[PDB]
């Protein structure tokens, strides 16, 4: 009963924390994407596709962090509500609770293994294809109102622009061919009430038509080729990455002893910093192996150092 | 069985809150760890429970040392703890509250675990709320459920923290009746409380801790006729 | 009343300054960690550290609203958890008086923000850019005239000028070109090889601000540069957004401090210090995200950026005032 | 001068914790607002203080309505509150603690503010700790400093919250002597406390609130001989 009670609490609070962290981080990135779109360097109608495709990559970090924060919240609530005093007072240690939640740790490890091995590379490759499709936009796609946009041999000025990047007003186009149009709608662009000049030729018109990665590779294609440092780094990251769930379990068991007065959220920030330090160390090791300087052996070493530290802290 | 504690000591920022607290309690005894507020009775009780690690001290339970043991190991050795605050599991029902601790008993199987849970519910008259959550019960019912859950662990020494805290005088009698049951089942009961006058009414052997040291020992009558307890703790007049 | 006011102001100011120092240190460390993956032959670890340190005043300027929010939360939580605000009310000091004391404390951070924006950030940003590493191909319009220069300097020289004139009918009048140019007075530039076809208001003080993004511009530089456009051209919406974001920064800080005080007196009353800090971090992230998103939306939507910038501030001030009214 | 409270009401998640609590207190009286724990005595006391706003109620102070006023406005009207917790300013000395509230007085100038601070320090025997910070004083000294600080505002009705909480039986006499000098200064004192037995020893007029309603009224002798009070609160033997 105690095991299912703890599993229910941790699953509920970890789902809440994962949803909250997804909202926070993924919306913070979506706001940067929206700013890029407002600057004309990205389509406003495809940013949601980027959100969908980068969901596995963000969840790859949110799931261990969310599980760690949820474990901290549950254990801090147990300590604050004096439910840990009666659990300890009944012979049930905190390490006993950590061992009881081992099956949930394995479930989350399987989920994050699914994310890292399959879902994250698929999302990354879809997002890379989308970015390559969105890195070729040029011309009137990048225009901004009351500004001059230079893209290759084209200099473009627009006096006004709608909410969407269509229906331009006060258009000045430069090549040498000069085209000045009162209106223009979008590269295929239909200009309205414009004048064409060549530098000397002049042509007036009422209307005119103008016509100016290893992180994403499949795990099946990277299971072999351990000799390549980049492939070795990526596969070690995809294989030893999911064990951060288990590290988070034994770390949130270690760093959750809080008094009722301090509160449930008192020890979150230092422990979140410790977990983020572990993840930053993992990223640095990934880069180092990609540079052929550290080797795959550093991933289990990095996980084991933090695991041993957490075990020693929990058994002091 | 006896719980022998001797030479307790603890400092807070190089300030010795507890200095040489020694007291003995046996199974089937209601021993009161009393004293002036902040004089070390609470800290001594907490180190006895295991919530505050001792700086200098020796705790024994029938020639079995518990000084190095953690709180859960001491509990496995036969020591129970009842927190003053609401220690009931909020999202578990009262029957589930008792059964969660009952399922940890290695000498009880499910067939007799159910019988133990039923008789624990019937003993404390909490059967009518066996299907109700721990947050949706009254203070007295919640405390009875907590005590039943603590008894489900089968402790040899139940350490009560402020049992008469925030309780009406009408229910002080009910708490006294409960804590006299805990001594009818053999469970030695160690009580620390600010409400000393009603604590001394059930204690068989009282200890007064002043400025970190034990200054009295004996029956409540001996405490009430002491010339130092009434000089530092109980005052000149005390009914 | 002076001792109560001095005590509240000192405690809150110490909280804001400590939070400011902690957040600046954390954002310097995080920025250095993020920059450590961008090292090359000419950009070593020391170069990255120098770039991060030179960008530290800009990071501080960005933190000061959130720093003031978290500092007000922490200081008033220290007072409330110690029941100092309860007795302050019980002796006859209103909630709005304590809020005014906290606002007086945050005025120090407002003045620090002003100083950083005017005299520190514009120079340290240039230093950071120099450590990491005056406009070429400058295209400008002056009324009905389009001016293109391939190279301009702050000293007042032009290379490869190309000015095209027009009328209300958008008809070619004169397309003059040049190879070299010089600046002598406003509204006239001496130049050689004046190849004028038959069928200038550029200023060298504002040349160096063309490459600088509107957000990075100081308030004095931004105001002067927008005035230069409004006198000679049409100001872009991004410059208006930057101006409205800079003029509403002290007001945003004051409103966020007021929101922190109202939360302490309201929803965050009797809560843990850790919970108060977590809620303060959440409010800071929400405010930063909301202001960034509305600044971006002001550049894509018809209404002026003033609405999108002063919307969150006015609404947060109203919410804080209502929460203070609820006591 | 009287503090009239009538028909208090308050609910928590559509659960009426307080239902028609009415009691009257005069300046110079030590009135006890007692009752079983969680029965509405604490909520009624808090509504009288102003910490929790009343859903339905009427509070008067010498034919002056205080129902719509806030906590600080009621305090300016002449109501004092002594929190049960350690409410001293941690980083302000005891003399500074008293002077901080003395400076809020509009009828006192600094020349006589200093004299008032000196006589308040001398009154409560806290002169020896006048230069010691509020976070570095003993519990009794801190409580005396808090009471002196509350008196520095010159209240007409001092509302004490659990004065006999966490106090030794020897030190109960000191608290009783203090609460009797707040009444010997003309400061009506309203006391809510779980420790009813030492509360009834000083109160001149006690009120018992059970299940949100007042069930008793009169002297402590009248309270101790009330069938309902000892049937729901005090018990058969007391
Ligand atoms: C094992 C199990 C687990 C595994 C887990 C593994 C990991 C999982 C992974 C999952 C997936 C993932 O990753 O998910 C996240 C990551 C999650 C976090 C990490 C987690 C790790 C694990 C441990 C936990 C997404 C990500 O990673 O996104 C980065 C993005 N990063 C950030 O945004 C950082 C912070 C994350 C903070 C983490 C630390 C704190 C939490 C622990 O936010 C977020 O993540 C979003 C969200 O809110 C987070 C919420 C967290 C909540 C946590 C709650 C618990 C990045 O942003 C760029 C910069 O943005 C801001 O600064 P400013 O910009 O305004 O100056 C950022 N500051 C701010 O906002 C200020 C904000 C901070 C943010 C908001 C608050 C957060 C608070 C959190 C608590 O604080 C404040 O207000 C004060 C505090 C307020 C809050 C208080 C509570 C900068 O942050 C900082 O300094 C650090 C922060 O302060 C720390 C916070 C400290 C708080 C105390 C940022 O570095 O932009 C990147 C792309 O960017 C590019 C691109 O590549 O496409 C490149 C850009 O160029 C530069 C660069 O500028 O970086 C310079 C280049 O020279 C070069 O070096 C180049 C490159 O080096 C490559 O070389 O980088 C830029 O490019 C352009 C431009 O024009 O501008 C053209 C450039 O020109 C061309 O460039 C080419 C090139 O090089 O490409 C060249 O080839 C060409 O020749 C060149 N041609 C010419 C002509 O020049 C150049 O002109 C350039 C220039 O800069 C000028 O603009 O500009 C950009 C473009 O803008 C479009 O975006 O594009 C994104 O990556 P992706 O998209 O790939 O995802
Ligand atoms: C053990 C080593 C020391 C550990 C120290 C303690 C660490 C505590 C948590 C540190 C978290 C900072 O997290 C760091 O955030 C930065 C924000 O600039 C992220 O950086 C992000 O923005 C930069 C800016 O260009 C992008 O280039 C990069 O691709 C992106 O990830 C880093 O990827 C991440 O490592």
């Amino acid at each position: 009963i105690i095991r299912r009670y703890l599993v229910k609490q941790v699953v509920s609070t970890s789902l809440v924390v994962i949803a909250l962290l997804t909202l926070i981080m993924m919306g913070g990135r979506l706001i940067k994407y929206f700013g890029v779109a407002a600057q004309g360097r990205l389509d406003a109608g495809v940013l949601f596709s980027i959100i969908g495709y980068r969901m596995p990559e963000f969840l790859t970090l949110i799931l261990p962090l969310g599980f760690f924060i949820g474990l901290m919240l549950v254990f801090g609530r147990l300590y604050v509500d004096h439910e840990m005093a009666v659990l300890n007072g009944s012979g049930i240690s905190r390490i006993r609770l950590g061992q009881l939640l081992i099956p949930l740790a394995l479930v989350f490890l399987v989920i994050q293994g699914i994310l890292m091995l399959w879902m994250t590379p698929w999302g990354l490759r879809q997002f890379d294809q989308l970015s390559s499709s969105q890195a070729v936009r040029t011309g009137f796609d990048l225009v901004r109102p009351k500004e001059f946009i230079s893209s290759g041999p084209y200099t473009i000025y627009a006096g006004d622009l709608s909410e969407d990047r269509k229906n331009l007003k006060d258009i000045f186009f430069y090549q040498d061919v000069m085209i000045l149009a009162k209106e223009a709608t979008r590269n295929v662009v239909d200009l309205i009430q414009g004048r064409r000049y060549e530098i000397y030729s002049q042509a007036e018109f009422q209307r005119y038509r103008l016509r100016l990665k290893v992180e994403a590779l499949p795990s099946s294609k990277l299971w072999n080729k351990w000799n390549d440092p980049v492939i070795a780094s990526e596969m070690g990251w995809r294989v030893f990455g999911p064990f951060t769930i288990v590290i988070a379990l034994m770390m949130a068991v270690a760093l959750c002893e809080v008094s009722p007065r301090q509160g449930r959220y008192y020890r979150l920030i230092p422990a979140i910093f410790i977990f983020a330090s572990l993840i930053v160390l993992l990223i640095a090791i990934r880069t180092r192996i990609s540079r052929d300087e550290l080797g795959v052996w550093a991933y289990p070493a990095a996980l084991a150092v933090y695991g041993i530290a957490a075990a020693l802290f929990s058994r002091k | 069985q006896t719980l022998c504690i001797k030479h307790l000591a603890k400092n807070y920022s190089k300030r010795w809150v507890v200095k040489d607290v020694s007291f003995e309690m046996q199974s089937g005894q209601i021993v009161g760890l009393l004293g002036p507020n902040g004089a070390g009775k609470t800290t001594s009780f907490y180190m006895v429970v295991g919530l505050v690690r001792m700086d200098k001290g020796e705790i024994h339970l029938d020639n079995l040392d518990l000084s190095d043991l953690a709180m859960h190991e001491r509990a496995r050795k036969g020591i129970g703890y009842l927190p003053q605050e609401a220690s009931i599991f909020r999202k578990l029902t009262i029957a589930e509250n008792i059964m969660a601790i009952l399922e940890t008993r290695k000498d009880l199987n499910k067939q007799q675990r159910q019988q133990r849970l039923q008789e624990l519910l019937n003993d404390f008259k909490i059967t009518h709320i066996k299907d109700s959550l721990g947050m949706s019960v009254s203070g007295g019912e919640r405390r009875r459920a907590e005590i039943a859950r603590a008894l489900a662990a089968d402790p040899k020494f139940m350490l009560l923290d402020e049992p008469f805290a925030g309780v009406d005088p009408i229910s002080v009698g009910d708490i006294k009746d409960i804590i006299r049951n805990l001594k009818d089942r053999g469970i030695g009961v160690l009580i620390t409380d600010h409400n000393v006058r009603e604590t001394l009414a059930i204690c068989e052997h009282a200890y007064i801790v002043s400025e970190g040291a034990v200054i009295a020992e004996g029956s409540p009558q001996d405490i009430l006729e002491n010339e130092q307890v009434r000089k530092v703790y109980l005052g000149d007049d005390f009914t | 009343r002076r001792i109560v006011a001095k005590h509240v102001t000192k405690t809150t100011a110490l909280a804001m300054l400590g939070t400011t120092i902690v957040l600046v240190i954390l954002q310097v460390l995080f920025t250095y960690l993020g920059e450590l993956s961008n090292l090359k032959a000419d950009y070593s670890a020391w170069q990255a550290f120098l770039y991060v340190l030179w960008g530290a005043p800009r990071y501080l300027y960005e933190i000061l609203p959130i720093s003031a929010l978290i500092g007000a939360i922490l200081g008033l939580g220290t007072l409330a958890s110690n029941s100092e605000l309860i007795v302050m009310r019980s002796v006859g000091i209103s909630l709005w008086r304590i809020v005014g004391w906290v606002i007086r404390s945050a005025l120090v951070l407002v003045l620090l923000s002003f100083a950083l924006s005017e005299w520190v950030v514009p120079y340290t940003n240039e230093r950071a850019n120099s450590v990491k590493s005056e406009v070429r191909g400058y295209w400008s319009r002056e009324g009905q005239r389009f001016i293109y220069v391939d190279y301009a300097n702050s000293q007042g020289q032009l290379k490869r000028i190309q000015v095209v004139d027009f009328d209300d009918n958008y008809r070619l009048k004169s397309v003059t070109n040049a190879e070299q140019g010089q600046f002598v007075k406003d509204g006239q530039w001496l130049l050689n090889h004046s190849q004028q076809m038959a069928i200038l208001a550029l200023q060298p003080k504002y040349v160096h601000m063309v490459t600088i993004d509107p957000e990075d511009l100081s308030f004095s530089q931004l105001v002067s540069f927008m005035n230069y456009m409004r006198e000679y051209s049409q100001v872009p919406k991004t410059y208006q957004l930057a101006f409205w974001k800079k003029v509403a920064s002290p007001f945003a800080l004051i409103t966020l401090v007021l929101v922190a005080c109202s939360f302490i007196f309201g929803p965050l009353r009797q809560q843990s210090m850790g919970f108060r800090l977590v809620i303060a971090l959440f409010i800071g992230l929400g405010f930063y995200y909301l202001q960034d998103f509305l600044g971006y939306a002001s550049l894509v939507y018809n209404p002026s950026p003033a609405w999108f910038v002063l919307g969150p501030i006015v609404l947060m001030f109203v919410a804080g005032s209502y929460l203070l009214y609820r006591a």
